[PDB]
C-alpha cells in the first residue's frame, strides 16, 4: 500500500547532531506536502516542521527555528529533517506524514510508523532473553531485560502467534536500563505439541533473538 | 502560536454510550480543524477534517462540529477498539495539536487471571534473580500486588507495569516483577504473590518453592 518509513533515529548526546529520512512509496511523493510530527515519552503529538509539495512554504514549530532544518528530495522520494543541538525535550518517536495535496487540500491520511531519537550520553546496550515458562489455560512469556535505548519489538512464533499476547510496556530499572515482558496465555494442553518462541529485536544494538519457551 | 485547549482530560465510558470531546483554539481557526484517533502501538488516524467532515472510511458515529475557536467531536455506539487518546489539531496556520482526551473503555468487572514465573536457570548464570507475576485480563486497572519470601514481606525490590487496554476485550494485564540477587534468591525457599483486586472475592495467592518441579 501507500507507505513511508521513516529511518535515522539512535542515541545521540546532548548538543549533537542526526539527520532524520522518510522514503516514500506508493503515491507521487512530488505531489504532496510533508511534516515531521513527533512524540516524545509521556507526551502528546507535536507537529514538528513542513515542506510544501514544491518547497514554496516551509514552517518550524518555535522550539526547533534555528537547530532543525527540513527538505526533500523529489528524485529520491525522500523527505529529511537534520536536527542540531538536541536537548533532551527532543527525544522522542519522529513520524513523517503527508499534509496537503499541492496547494488545494488539506490530507494529510498517511503516516509513518516512526523512528525513534534518544537524546542521552548513556551508551547502547542490547538485551538478555529469558524465558517465562509454563507450570485449562497456561501463561508463558519472555523476559526481555537489561537494554538500552527503547524500544525492543517482540513478537511470538514469528508473528504467526497474536491471539493473547501482551506486551508490556519497559519500565527503566535502578541501573538506567530498560526491561520487558512478553508473555501469552495458551490453550494447557499444546503445552507438548505447539512450539512458542519469542522473536525480540533491538535494532539499536543489532540484536535478534529467537529464544524457545517449554515447560520445565 | 495557537494554544489548543482538549477537554476533558481522561474519560471512562461503557461501551453503546456516547461521548463529546471538547476543543478550543485561543484564537479563530476558521473551519481548519481535524479530528485524530491514536490508538497505541498505531500511527494516528485522521477522522475528521474541516471540523465537521468524516474523513475517507470514518463510519457515521464519528461526528465533528465547531467554527471559529470552540469545536466537539461526538463519539456514539462506542466500542471497545475506540479505546484511544483523541487529539485535534487546528491548520490554519500551520499546525498545532492539543493535549488529548485519553477515552477509556468501562467494560464490566474482570478479575484478574494470576500466574507466577520463577528465575531461569540461564538468568542465574547472570548473578540476578528476576521472579515475575502476571495478572492477566482484569478490569478496572486498579490492583495491589505483595510479594512474600519465606512469608517476609517484600518491600522496593519490585516494579509494576500495565498494558494499555486491550482493544478487543477492554481489559488491562499487570507484571509485577521481583529482582533479587542469586545469592538473595537462593537463601530462601517460598516465593509468593499476593493479588487483591475488586474481582476477587480475597486476596489470591500463587507462589512456588525454589528448586521444586
Ligand atoms: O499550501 C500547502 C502547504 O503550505 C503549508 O501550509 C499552509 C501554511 O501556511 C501558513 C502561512 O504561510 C504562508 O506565508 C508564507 C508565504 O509567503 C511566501 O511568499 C511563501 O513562502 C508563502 O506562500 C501564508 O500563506 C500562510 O497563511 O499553513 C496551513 C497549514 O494547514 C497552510 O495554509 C504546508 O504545510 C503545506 O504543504
Amino acid at each position: 500500500q501507500v507507505q513511508l518509513l521513516e529511518s535515522g533515529g539512535g542515541v545521540v548526546r546532548p548538543g549533537g547532531s542526526l539527520r532524520l529520512s522518510c522514503a516514500a512509496s506508493g503515491f507521487n511523493f512530488e505531489d504532496f506536502g510533508m511534516s515531521w510530527v513527533r512524540q516524545a515519552p509521556g507526551k502528546g503529538l507535536e507537529w514538528v516542521s513542513s515542506i510544501s509539495w514544491n518547497g514554496a512554504n516551509i514552517g518550524y514549530v518555535d522550539s526547533v527555528k534555528g537547530r532543525f532544518t527540513i527538505s526533500r528530495d523529489n528524485a529520491k522520494n525522500s523527505l529529511y529533517l537534520q536536527m542540531n543541538s538536541l536537548r533532551a525535550e527532543d527525544t522522542a518517536l519522529y513520524y513523517c506524514a503527508i499534509d496537503w495535496y499541492r496547494d488545494d487540500y488539506y490530507k494529510m491520511d498517511v503516516w509513518g510508523k516512526g523512528t525513534t531519537v534518544t537524546v542521552s550520553s548513556a551508551s547502547t546496550k542490547g538485551p538478555s532473553v529469558f524465558p517465562l515458562a509454563p507450570s485449562g489455560t497456561a501463561a508463558l512469556g519472555c523476559l526481555v531485560k537489561d537494554y538500552f535505548p527503547e524500544p525492543v519489538t517482540v513478537s511470538w512464533n514469528s508473528g504467526a502467534l497474536t491471539s493473547g499476547v501482551h506486551t508490556f510496556p519497559a519500565v527503566l530499572q535502578s541501573s538506567g536500563l530498560y526491561s520487558l515482558s512478553s508473555v501469552v496465555t495458551v490453550p494447557s494442553s499444546s503445552l507438548g505439541t505447539q512450539t512458542y518462541i519469542c522473536n525480540v529485536n533491538h535494532k539499536p544494538s543489532n540484536t535478534k533473538v529467537d529464544k524457545r519457551v517449554e515447560p520445565k | 502560536e495557537i494554544v489548543m485547549t482538549q477537554s476533558p482530560a481522561t474519560l471512562s465510558v461503557s461501551p453503546g454510550e456516547r461521548a463529546t470531546l471538547s476543543c478550543r483554539a485561543s484564537r479563530s481557526i476558521r473551519s481548519a480543524l481535524a479530528w485524530y484517533q491514536h490508538k497505541p502501538g498505531q500511527a494516528p488516524r485522521l477522522l475528521i477534517f474541516g471540523a465537521s467532515t468524516r474523513a475517507t472510511g470514518i463510519p457515521a458515529r464519528f461526528s465533528g462540529s465547531g467554527s471559529g475557536t470552540d469545536f466537539t467531536l461526538t463519539v456514539s455506539s462506542i466500542r471497545s477498539e475506540d479505546s484511544a487518546v483523541y487529539y485535534c489539531q487546528q491548520y490554519d496556520f500551520w499546525y498545532t495539536f492539543g493535549q488529548g482526551t485519553k477515552l477509556e473503555i468501562k467494560r464490566t468487572v474482570a478479575a484478574p487471571s494470576v500466574f507466577i514465573f520463577p528465575p531461569s536457570d540461564e538468568q542465574l548464570k547472570s548473578g540476578t534473580a528476576s521472579v515475575v507475576c502476571l495478572l492477566n485480563n482484569f478490569y478496572p486497572r486498579e490492583a495491589k500486588v505483595q510479594w512474600k519470601v519465606d512469608n517476609a514481606l517484600q518491600s522496593g525490590n519490585s516494579q509494576e507495569s500495565v498494558t494499555e487496554q486491550d482493544s478487543k476485550d477492554s481489559t488491562y494485564s499487570l507484571s509485577s516483577t521481583l529482582t533479587l540477587s542469586k545469592a538473595d534468591y537462593e537463601k530462601h525457599k517460598v516465593y509468593a504473590c499476593e493479588v487483591t483486586h475488586q474481582g476477587l472475592s480475597s486476596p489470591v495467592t500463587k507462589s512456588f518453592n525454589r528448586g521444586e518441579c
